[PDB]
């Protein structure tokens, strides 16, 4: 018993900023395991981020890495992503997800670089 | 450590038992069947024949002498007899040391046995009813707050877990009861007999040291209370030859095959598996509990995890009911305890070490002080019918 | 159960201890110091003493008897000679049951000691060579991990936490090289006593019987020769008695306080946490091992869960190190059941009754073996010098 809300995808220009927010409401954010996931309409999902359940340890893939940060909020339970210095094949649908077992991938925030 | 059957189990082993009918019987250990138990008593009736022969001899010899050297074999007898009192009593010390060393054992196996389930019921009402009790606080205070609701339905759920595959553990109530029981049982009947024992060595040392005073000097119208008691000796003696002969033999065809009996004894009461387990030290092998041990430490351990998160996830939130998440970690490190403990009994050295103490206990000191009890009755009656026989010698005139 | 105080042991550590000079020394076991040999050799002196005074009042009572029933009080002396003989027997008996039991009990100690060893250094060295292999494997053929090489960095590290929890274990080498030793000692000493022992009962015996031969016909020479034979055999019977007179008293005063003792002794050799924990256990209290099993625990969950969650995830998607994974899953199944056979061995339990059963076969069957021993001395010492008054009047008459 878990779901996934996704938000604050939307349409942006080269080089902005913004910031996505990946709702949960069966296993808590930055608890027990975290996980961002992307794909683009024409490829395999790929990682992007990820969260350590406690010591809040973070790493990020070689194309992504000094450009976004993503961060735990355990008093909204909410994981954020702050995305900065974005590029236009930074374009594909944004995903989080988790390997716990409480549940899988939810939906998807979608993100578009012009 | 390894148990193997020493000669002298095998040499009484192969001795025959046949009924009154002179029947060959199945050999293995089996109290319950009427078969065996008359296959021993036709050993018992064997000694009472041999005995009823030898006062046979006793008596012709006597009216031979009567109707139609000699005091050194007199002296030789009370000798004889002096040296069977001390084997006998070197045997009967043996023996006792024996049954003490199964009470012991027993009594081991018993408390370990308790403190499997002392822990097991333990750890159940605690995990199950205190955790409960605790959790329903939790979910009171901590409402309308989900992934804190989540995660407490979550340690409930590893509570069920820790639950069931605790239970799924053998339960030894009856098995403490047999135990004590057998302790019980023993300690009577060894405490008993050991008093009978010292007092036939008390009578046979009295008995032969006052029937040579008469022989020594001074009076000599002993010697014809000294005949009656010798001969109430000498029966007496035979008799417990009887007996010894045949607790020997019982115990040597139990101890010749003592895992097999063990195994089909406990067949309803105990699992196959543990018993295979205890008797048959699995260093090689797995032991069975290993699976449920493994889940019982692999849920506490998310158990902890889990609380130590909220512990230190939950302060500024909430700010309270910190004072019995607290409680609660106390009781799962307490649990922690009781599991260390209860993988620490429950593991088959423990009461395999019992069992091999009771096994070498019972065979090699509870028969061979058994045979040494028979010799001193076979040498008592030797020396008791010498000297019975001795005959009139002039009444001492 | 607790090694409750005896009251023979209390008796005998009671003496007074004087060492050389009238100097009231310590009663306080401590080997290998001057005042306690003092002590002791005062004791054998004593006995030497006293020796030396019996022959000398014997061969003046002769000479004053000479210068100046008997038949009956020879074979008392006879009888008294037997019944010291099977005395003897019995203590000796008790004393070698004791030295075996001692000498069992440091061998399984030795055993758990080996096998704590052996588990310790068998895990550290699997974890830290095969398991570091296998995540060096995993990590380089995994390619663009991300997500993947925190998992595997987190398993390196709490790897790294239980492999220096159990090297904070101690090492029992030291120990089980002393262990062996001791027992090798008790072995060969207690070997070669109940030998000389054996042969001093058989020199009692042969001369008792050659007594008894010879007071049926009074020859000269076989007189002679016995009476020789007799006071060389009570000088030995009086030196055993000073012998096992000294060593019951050390005994006896190391029995009335043994855990102060060897914890003094084990001051360097293993920390007193691990001894305290031992020699007592305080079912009630905590354990030193307590803290690192726990993390040997969590690791081992913790390190499965991530391992199984690696295994279910990783082969839908690279199926490539399976058989690296496999083989890591299967090293820490390995290692849960290593740490089910560790957390068992370490326990109170078995050492704590290792330590009690080498207690009781050296204090209460080991004492009492030399007290029945001293006593055999003693009886045989009075024997001997009883069948030497009759030597006068076995000459000529
Ligand atoms: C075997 O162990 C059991 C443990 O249950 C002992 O039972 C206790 O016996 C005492 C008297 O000795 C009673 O007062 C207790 O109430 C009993 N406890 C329980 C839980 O029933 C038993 O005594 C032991 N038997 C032997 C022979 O040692
Ligand atoms: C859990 O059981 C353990 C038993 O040792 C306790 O662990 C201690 O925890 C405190 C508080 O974090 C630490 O400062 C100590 O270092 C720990 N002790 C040791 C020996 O490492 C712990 O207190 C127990 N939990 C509760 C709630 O009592
Ligand atoms: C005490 O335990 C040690 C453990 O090392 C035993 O040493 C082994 O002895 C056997 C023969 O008994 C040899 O085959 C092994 O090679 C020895 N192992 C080592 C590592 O040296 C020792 O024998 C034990 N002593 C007693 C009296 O049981
Ligand atoms: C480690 O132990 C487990 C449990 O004994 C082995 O088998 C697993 O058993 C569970 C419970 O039946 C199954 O759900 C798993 O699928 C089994 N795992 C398999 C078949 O890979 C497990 O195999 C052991 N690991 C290794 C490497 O042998
Ligand atoms: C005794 O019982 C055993 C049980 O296995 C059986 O094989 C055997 O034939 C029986 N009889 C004898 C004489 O051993
Ligand atoms: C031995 O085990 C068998 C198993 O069927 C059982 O029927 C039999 O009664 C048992 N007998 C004895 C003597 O233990
Ligand atoms: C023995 O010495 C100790 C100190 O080593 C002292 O406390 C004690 O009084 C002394 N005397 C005894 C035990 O008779
Ligand atoms: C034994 O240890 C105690 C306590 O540390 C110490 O006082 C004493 O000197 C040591 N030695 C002896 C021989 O008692």
């Amino acid at each position: 018993q878990v779901q996934l809300v996704e938000s604050g995808g939307g349409l942006v220009q080269a080089g902005g900023s913004l910031r996505l927010s990946c709702t949960a409401s069966g296993f808590p954010v930055a608890f027990a395991q975290m996980k961002w996931y992307r794909q683009a309409p024409g490829k395999e999902r790929e990682w992007v981020a990820a969260i350590w359940s406690m010591g809040n340890e973070t790493t990020y893939a070689d194309s992504v890495k000094g450009r976004f940060t993503i961060s735990r909020d355990n008093a909204k339970n909410t994981v954020y992503l702050q995305m900065n210095s974005l590029k236009p094949e930074d374009t594909a649908v944004y995903y989080c997800a988790v390997e716990v077992g409480y549940g899988y991938h939810g939906q998807g925030t979608q993100v578009t670089v012009s | 450590v390894d148990y193997i059957a020493p000669w002298w189990v095998v040499w009484l082993h192969s001795v025959p038992h046949v009924g009154l009918r002179l029947q060959p019987v199945n050999s293995t250990f089996s109290p319950g069947d009427e078969s065996y138990q008359e296959s021993l008593l036709f050993l018992g009736l064997v000694a009472a024949v041999c005995l009823g022969l030898n006062l046979i001899f006793l008596v012709a010899y006597l009216v031979c002498a009567c109707h139609c050297c000699i005091t050194w074999t007199a002296v030789v007898a009370g000798l004889i007899c002096c040296a069977a009192v001390g084997v006998g009593f070197y045997g009967n010390s043996e023996t006792n040391d024996g049954a003490y060393q199964l009470m012991y054992s027993l009594d081991d196996a018993n408390h370990t046995f308790s403190g499997i389930d002392a822990l097991v019921s333990g750890t159940t009402q605690k995990m199950k009813v205190d955790l409960e009790q605790h959790l329903a606080r939790l979910s009171e205070i901590f409402a309308a707050r989900g992934d804190y609701l989540q995660t407490l339905k979550f340690i409930q759920q590893m509570a069920g877990s820790v639950v069931v595959q605790l239970s799924g553990l053998p339960v030894w109530r009856e098995v403490t009861m047999e135990l004590t029981k057998l302790s019980d049982q023993t300690g009577y009947v060894e405490y008993y007999r050991w008093l009978s024992y010292l007092l036939l060595f008390i009578l046979d040392l009295v008995i032969c040291l006052i029937a040579c005073l008469g022989l020594a000097k001074r009076s000599k119208c002993l010697l014809a209370s000294m005949l009656c008691c010798g001969a109430l000796s000498l029966l007496l003696s035979w008799a417990s030859l009887a007996a010894d002969g045949s607790a020997a033999v019982a115990t040597s065809d139990f101890c010749v095959a003592p895992d097999t009996f063990i195994l089909n004894v406990t067949e309803g009461q105990i699992s196959t598996e543990v018993t295979r387990y205890y008797l048959y030290c699995s260093q090689s092998g797995s032991s069975p509990f290993q699976q449920t041990l493994t889940t019982f430490q692999r849920a506490l351990t998310t158990m902890q995890i889990q609380v130590a998160g909220l512990l230190q996830f939950a302060v500024p939130l909430f700010s309270t009911a910190e004072e019995d998440l607290l409680a609660i970690q106390l009781l799962l490190n307490s649990s922690e305890s009781s599991l260390h403990q209860l993988t620490a009994m429950v593991d088959c050295r423990g009461l395999h070490k019992d069992y091999l103490d009771a096994l070498a206990g019972i065979c090699y000191d509870g028969l061979q002080g058994l045979l040494y009890l028979g010799l001193f009755s076979f040498l008592a009656a030797l020396a008791f019918s010498t000297m019975i026989c001795a005959g009139p010698r002039a009444w001492k005139h």
